[PDB]
Parts: C-alpha cells; structure tokens; sequence
C-alpha cells in the first residue's frame, strides 16, 4: 500500500495581446508519493517523442518526493491543435494526463473511412477482412448504428464490433467484417451504413477490388555502406515499384520470422512520372540481428504478383 | 379564386419540421368552412389553416385547398429532404421586380460556415457564415439551377440542385 | 546594485477535449534572485485583489531564491476576457507581469499561413524568401492591409503583396519577403499582420528559426540493376537521413547542370525510430542522359550541413 500519485499539466500563457510566446512550455508536475524509482514520458497524438527535447527533474522533501517534467514545443506546433500526452510510469504502475490547444468552441462532427483487405490477408493469411471506421462523432445519447451489405443481396458474416473513447474526448467506432476471398477477388461490391438519430442523413461508404489495369511489382532492396558513428547501425531500404493496381503489403523477412510491422517504415504509394506507382520502406537493424543472419528480405504482396501473390529479393548487407 | 400561402413561405423543408398552409381570396363568399387536398385525397381538416406538424416523407407532394366556391385553388407542391444541406428559396417562378430571397439551410437550425453559392456554375457570392441572398429585381438572365457549397461540423456538404426560372410578366 | 527579479505567469490547463474546468489556477513564478522582502499582489483590470484569494510561498537553494504565488478564479471570470497583472515588489521597486483569455487565430473563419525559407533559396541562391498567404477572405472592396514587422524592430524590406479570386468565389492574397541569409540563420522571428474592414480584429502569424538540436543529413545514392525489358530506362534513389532539424532541400544534378523539379519524386520529411528525420528521392533517367555522362549527383541542402549547408554524393548506373 502506498499514497496515490496525481498528475497536473500547467501551460505558458499567452500574453496581455492574446499571442502565443514564441515557445510553449508545458509542465507535467507529479504531486508527493512515496519514494522510488519514476518515468515520464511526453506523446505528441500518442507517437513518443525524443526526450532529448524535454527535461525533468525530483526533489526530496522530508519523507515525500516531488516531480516536474517540462516540455517545449514550436508555437507552430501548439496553434496545429496536437493533443499532448504526459505519461508517468511508477512502479510498474502507469498515470496519465493530456492536453491539447485551449479553445472557446470546439465543434466537431462524424466522419467514416473504410478500407480495403491487404494483399498480405489476403493471399498470405487467406483470411481477408474490410474495415469501416467512424471517427469525430459528438458522444450523444445511444449507440450508433452501423449496418454491412452487399450490392448483390447475398448474406454477409457476423461483423465484429469495437467503441473506444479517445484522449480528444471523441469515440471512434470500428468495425471489421470477413469477407470471402473468391467473393472479393471477384468483384464483389462491400457497404457500409452508418445511421443515428441526431444524424441528419445516413452516411454511406462502399468498396470494391480496383477496376485499373495489373503490372506486376519490380523489386530492389539496398544496405547503406559503413562510415564512422553508424557502426553497429547500418539502414536497409527496398524500393517496390511498376506496379497497378495501388495496393501493395510489405513486409521483412529474417532468419525464417516476418519481423514485425512496427519496426520498419513505409511511404504511401504516389505514382510515378510514367506507368504505375511506387512505394519506399526503411528498416533500421542492429549489428546482433546482421550477426545472427545477414540475409534480410524484402517481400512484396500485391494483387499481381505471380505466379502467387508474392515477390521477394534478397540482401546481405556485407556484400 | 382563393391562393394558397405559406407560413414559413419556403416549399421546401428539412424532415421533421414544420409549416402552415393558409389560403385564402376575395370575401365574395363569407368565411365558414374549407376543404384540403394532400396528393388527390381529401384531408380531415375544415378550418381555414393546416397545420402540417412534423413532417414525414409522406409528407410530400403536391396540395391544394377549397372553399364553398365551384373552382378549385392552384396545386402548391412542397418537397420534403432529409440531407445535410438544404438551398431553401422563397418561390420556383417568379415575375421581374418581385423578391427574391435564398438561404442556404442546415438541419435543426444548425450554423452552416464558409457558404458559398452558385448560379448554373460560377460563384455567384461567398459569405463567412451563413447569409441570405435578397434580390429584388430578379432579371430574365437570373434564371438558373442553384446550388450551395457549406461546412457543417467542420465537415464539407453540397446542397442539391435547383432550376428556378423567371419569366416576362 | 539594482537585482532585477524575472517574472512569469504559468496557468491551469483546460483539458483534452479543449473544455475549461471549474476554476483556472495562475502560478506567477519568481525564480533565482538575491534574496530580500518580496511582496506578490494580483491586479484584475487594475484593481487589487482580496488577501485571502492567492497564497504565496518561498524557497531558497544556494545563493538563489525562488518564490511563487498561486491564484486561484472562476471560469466565468477567466472566460470574461478580464486582464489579470501578476504584481511583484521586490527591495521596495516594482515588476509587472500580465495575461489575458488568449485569442485562437481564426476569427471569421479565415486561415494564414506562414513559411520558412527554403534551405536551397537560403544557402545555395542566397536569396532565402518568406511567404505569407492568407486564404478564404471575402472578396469586398477596402483593400486588406498586410504588414510585416521583426520582434526586435530591426527594419524589413518591401514585399510582393498580390491578391487574387478564386474559381471558388474567395479571394487568397500573398505576399513574399526576400529576409537576410545571417538575420534567419541568427534566429529572427518575423509576423505577418492582415487587418480587414470586416474582420474583428488584426490577425497575426509568426515563423521563426527552429529551437531543437542540429544534425547533418547522411546522404546514400543508390543505382537500380537493370530490369529485363527496360533497356533504355534506369531508376536512381537516393535516401537522406538522420539530419535535425526537419526542413531541407533535395537536389538532382546532371553535367554540372540541377534538373528540373519536375524530373524527380521526393517524398516529405518523416520521423525515424530514434534521431532526425529521413526521405527518399526517385530520379528516372534515360540512355541518351547516361551515355551523356553516366554521373548523377544528388545533393542535400539543410541548415546543419558543414562548411556551406550543402552535403552531396554522386553515383553511376554502370557501377
Ligand atoms: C481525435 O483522435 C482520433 C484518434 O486519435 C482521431 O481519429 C483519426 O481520424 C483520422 C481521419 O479523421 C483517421 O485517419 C484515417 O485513418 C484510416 C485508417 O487507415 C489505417 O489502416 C489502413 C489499413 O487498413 C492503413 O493503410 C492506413 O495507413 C491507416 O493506418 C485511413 O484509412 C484514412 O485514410 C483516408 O484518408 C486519406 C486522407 O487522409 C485518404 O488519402 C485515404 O484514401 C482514405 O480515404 C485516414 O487516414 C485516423 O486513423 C484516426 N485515428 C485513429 C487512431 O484511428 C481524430 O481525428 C481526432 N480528432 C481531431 C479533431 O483531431
Ligand atoms: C476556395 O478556393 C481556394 C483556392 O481556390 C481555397 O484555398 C486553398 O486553401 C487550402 C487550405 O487552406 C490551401 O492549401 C494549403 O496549401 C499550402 C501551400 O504550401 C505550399 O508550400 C508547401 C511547402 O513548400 C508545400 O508542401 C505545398 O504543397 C504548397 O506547395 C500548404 O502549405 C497548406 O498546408 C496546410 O495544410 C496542411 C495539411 O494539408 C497542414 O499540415 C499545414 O500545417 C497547413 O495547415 C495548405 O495545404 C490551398 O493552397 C488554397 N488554394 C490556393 C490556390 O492557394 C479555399 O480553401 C476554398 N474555400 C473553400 C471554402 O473551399
Ligand atoms: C404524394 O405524392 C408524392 C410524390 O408523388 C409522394 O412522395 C414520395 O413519398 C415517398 C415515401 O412517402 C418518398 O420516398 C422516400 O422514402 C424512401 C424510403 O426511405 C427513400 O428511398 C426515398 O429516396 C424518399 O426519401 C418519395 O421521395 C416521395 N417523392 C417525392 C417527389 O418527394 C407521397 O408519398 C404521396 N403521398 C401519398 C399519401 O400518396
Ligand atoms: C410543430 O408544431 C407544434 C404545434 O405548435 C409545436 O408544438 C412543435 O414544437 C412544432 N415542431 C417543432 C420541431 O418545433
Ligand atoms: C433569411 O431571411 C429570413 C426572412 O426573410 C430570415 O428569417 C432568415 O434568418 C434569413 N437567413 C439568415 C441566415 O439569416
Ligand atoms: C431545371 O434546369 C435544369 C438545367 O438544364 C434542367 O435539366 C431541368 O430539367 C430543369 N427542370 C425542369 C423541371 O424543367
């Protein structure tokens, strides 16, 4: 048992005019608790940032410790209306407060998104899905309805459902539905309804596998060479492009694992001067992973691929 | 004859609100009873003013009123939408010199930014919020399919067309 | 000697979704100062306020003091747009601070924008230019008045003020400040100032000079292999990494000669998982360019970059 911390966020204001000072300071203050060890770290919408960027700083006063944290941001940065997260981790227990630009109004309203399967689910897992996102609704009275359907009438699955409050203070509403992999490779069109009682109309979206043309993706996967500092980091890159349709999955390959999405990066597909589209990822690999197996491959999924679905190149990144 | 007004004047409206058909000509006749007409029926109403509360989507169509006179009272069409963005407007035909008001029209008195319309494509006027159009000498050349541009929540929404048409009187 | 104590006014934050809570806290803080009889009396429009409404504290660590008062209102006074001096009476001379409900930079609806210079305008032409455009005004007679000014005072040149209506029936208006090469690399701020007839009140933007830590760009240039049936076409790529602050210049260069713009596809800066930001550029060449001189040079400009702002690497198809 131990006294429960609390967590405040104080701000920079804005002087005697109403104008920003040219950098905010924002300070995370983490009233007394009972000694040990303690963690704050800042999220910019969630993504953490450098805390090369932030300081902090604990004073002892008799049996009770005290904590500050302090933040500076751009006035740019403050004015594009990002939320702040001030995340303290104690114990192996976490705390949480946020932030975002102050404001006399803040009107907002339901949007929806709805995607396509990946090519990865679906002719690697063979399991493909579509989602229907719905984001910005105002957290009103009663639940929101939102209906699938087919333009030919046949029966669709069961959907799953899920409602999550954001730190913005919306609720985004996702919904994932199977779909057949025969049913989509065959045209089948997809819809999703969105209805509610405040709502003035019915928001509709649809989808369907892309009517364009098909080329298969070329391939090139390259290591960046050794130069002092990055000995013990030595970034791959691999470029997919030539390709139609614009959906493409990638994704690394080492040593017999499918390395996880998280650590590398990938570029929005953008079409190139003459036919077809390209896309860049970037890995970063530490010298444990090139030692255990220097081998690392590039794997593209993409509607057409042959002979399945796939295309992949190899690098070593000593040669 | 007696002529048919309406209370708001707009033959257009969003679901679920309201008008009221009054209607109305020379006391050649005194004033007893009168008769109305929703799509061809006859309507369970004698008083002068229908009060047409709440409007469904069966609440469309065209209507008429009559009175203990032997001809009957032109046939006023109303449109009832459920969308975001209504382009409401007084009258559909109108004669030189009379008034002319638009207004582009939210659901549930909701305030509609950054308003734009249009007269048969080109940007007829631009308002930060939202404004009323008033012209009180609608020309012959003021003839054309409207439509308006808003933001509502944030959020972009076109309303639907309208072809209006002026004539010589 | 005269000890000139700092002041600042710090204040409660509204919270995620931008909602004001049920009271606002100000803390005026005066930190690190010889120590001596201090007096702290909060001012709302000029008037003295109440003992009993604001307590105050000191502490001392070394040779330096630190002192703070914190004030507590209510949203309604915070909301009703009252000015509030934080009045500090130290060894018998006064300092002041004040604040105000701040003003969020969209009055009726209008937005500005506000660019930094180029890197490439800035180090290689030597002619580094800021753009202040201002978008979605109404287009009514009274011409807009635009002025430009520094913080410091210091002057500023004229500008290309122009104004233009849009197919949309708005009318954007921009304006273009050549700035001094050594006065941005210094660290001015410069502030764009547009006042209409019809608007409320002036508003304002402000740019200036990055705050975070400086990192040069690594620059990796990379040839395609020859692709079968593509004799006549190459792909050259080129990744820039690793580099602080965000903003920079990416170059192609053939026969001592830049390329056009038009020529290359690079994508905008993008976090890595740890330091800097990187991107990737894609340059397709062609047979008569490469059998004209089979060296391409691509070349980074950006404000971290030793001795002239300006790293580059050249590459050959061949090898
Ligand atoms: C309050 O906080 C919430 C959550 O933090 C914010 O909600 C975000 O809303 C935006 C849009 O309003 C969302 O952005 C959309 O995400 C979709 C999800 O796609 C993901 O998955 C696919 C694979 O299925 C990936 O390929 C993709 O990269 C994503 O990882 C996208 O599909 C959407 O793309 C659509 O818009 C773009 C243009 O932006 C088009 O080019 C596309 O073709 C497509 O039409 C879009 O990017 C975002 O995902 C939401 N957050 C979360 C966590 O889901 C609220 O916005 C925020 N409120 C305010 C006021 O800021
Ligand atoms: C009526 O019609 C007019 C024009 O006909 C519309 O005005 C447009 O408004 C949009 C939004 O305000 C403008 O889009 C803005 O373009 C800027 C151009 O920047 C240049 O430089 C950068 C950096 O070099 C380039 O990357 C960029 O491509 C341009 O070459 C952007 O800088 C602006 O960025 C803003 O949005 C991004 C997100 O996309 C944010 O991240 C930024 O922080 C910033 O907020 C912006 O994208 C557009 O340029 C205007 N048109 C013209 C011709 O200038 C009106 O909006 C329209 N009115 C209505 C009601 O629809
Ligand atoms: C009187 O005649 C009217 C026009 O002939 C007629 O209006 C029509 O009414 C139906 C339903 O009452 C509307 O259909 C609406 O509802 C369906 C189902 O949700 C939607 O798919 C439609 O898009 C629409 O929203 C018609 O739109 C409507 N027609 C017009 C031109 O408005 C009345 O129903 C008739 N009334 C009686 C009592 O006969
Ligand atoms: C419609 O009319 C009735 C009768 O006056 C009124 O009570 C009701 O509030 C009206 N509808 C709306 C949405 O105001
Ligand atoms: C348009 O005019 C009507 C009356 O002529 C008025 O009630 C309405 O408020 C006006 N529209 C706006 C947006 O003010
Ligand atoms: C109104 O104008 C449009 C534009 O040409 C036309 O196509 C439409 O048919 C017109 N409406 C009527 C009822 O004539």
């Amino acid at each position: 048992d131990f006294t429960p911390p609390t967590v405040k966020i104080l701000q920079s204001s804005c002087d005697g005019g109403g104008h920003f000072p040219p950098t905010i300071q924002l300070l995370c203050l983490v009233s007394g608790y009972t000694p040990g060890t303690i963690n704050i770290t800042w999220l910019e919408d969630g993504q953490v940032m450098d805390v090369d960027l932030s300081t902090a700083s604990t004073t002892q006063e008799g049996e009770l410790a005290s904590t500050q944290s302090e933040l500076t941001l751009s006035q740019k940065h403050w004015l594009s209306d990002r939320t702040y997260t001030c995340q303290v981790t104690y114990q192996g227990h976490t705390f949480e407060d946020s932030t975002k630009k102050c404001a006399d109004s803040n009107p907002r309203g339901v949007s929806a998104y709805l995607s396509r399967p990946s090519p990865f689910d679906l002719f690697i897992r063979k399991s493909p899905t579509i989602t229907c996102l719905v984001v910005d609704l105002a957290p009103s009275k009663g639940t929101v309805n939102l209906t699938w359907s087919r333009a030919s009438g046949k029966p669709v699955n069961h959907s799953t459902r899920k409602e999550e409050k954001q730190r913005n203070g919306t609720l985004t509403v996702t919904s994932t539905l199977p779909v057949g992999t025969r049913d989509w490779i065959e045209g089948e069109t997809y819809q999703c309804r969105v209805t509610h009682p405040h709502l003035p109309r019915a928001l509709m979206r649809s989808t369907t596998k892309t009517s364009g043309p098909r080329a298969a993706p070329e391939v090139y996967a390259f290591a960046t060479p050794e130069w002092p500092g990055s000995r013990d980091k030595r970034t791959l890159a691999c470029l997919i492009q030539n390709f139609m349709p614009e959906d493409i999955s990638v994704q690394w390959l080492h040593n017999e694992v499918q390395l996880p999405d998280a650590r590398h990066s990938t570029t929005q597909p953008r079409k190139t001067k003459g036919s077809g589209f390209f896309v860049f990822s970037r890995l970063e690999v530490t010298r444990a992973e090139w030692e255990q197996k220097d081998e690392f491959i590039c794997r593209a999924v993409h509607e057409a691929a042959s002979p399945s679905q796939t295309v992949q190149r190899a690098v070593s990144s000593v040669a | 004859k007696p002529k048919v007004s309406l209370n708001p004047p707009w033959n257009r409206i969003f679901k679920g609100e309201n008008v009221t058909l009054t209607c109305n000509g020379n006391n050649f006749f005194e004033v007893s009873s009168t008769k109305w007409f929703h799509n061809g029926s006859l309507s369970e109403e004698t008083n002068s003013s229908l009060n047409i509360v709440n409007a469904k989507f069966e609440d469309s169509g065209e209507y008429k009123c009559q009175h203990q006179q032997v001809n009957e009272s032109e046939p006023v069409y109303l449109e009832v939408f459920s969308d975001w963005l209504l382009l409401q407007a007084s009258a559909e035909v109108v004669m030189e010199g009379q008034p002319l008001f638009l207004r582009c029209h939210g659901w549930r008195n909701w305030d509609v930014y950054k308003v734009i319309y249009y007269k048969d494509g080109e940007a007829l006027k631009y308002w930060y919020e939202n404004h009323n159009i008033s012209i009180t000498n609608a020309t012959v050349e003021d003839s054309g399919t409207y439509y308006c541009t808003g933001k509502v929540w944030q959020l972009d929404y076109e309303s639907e067309p309208l072809n209006i048409t002026v004539i010589k009187a």
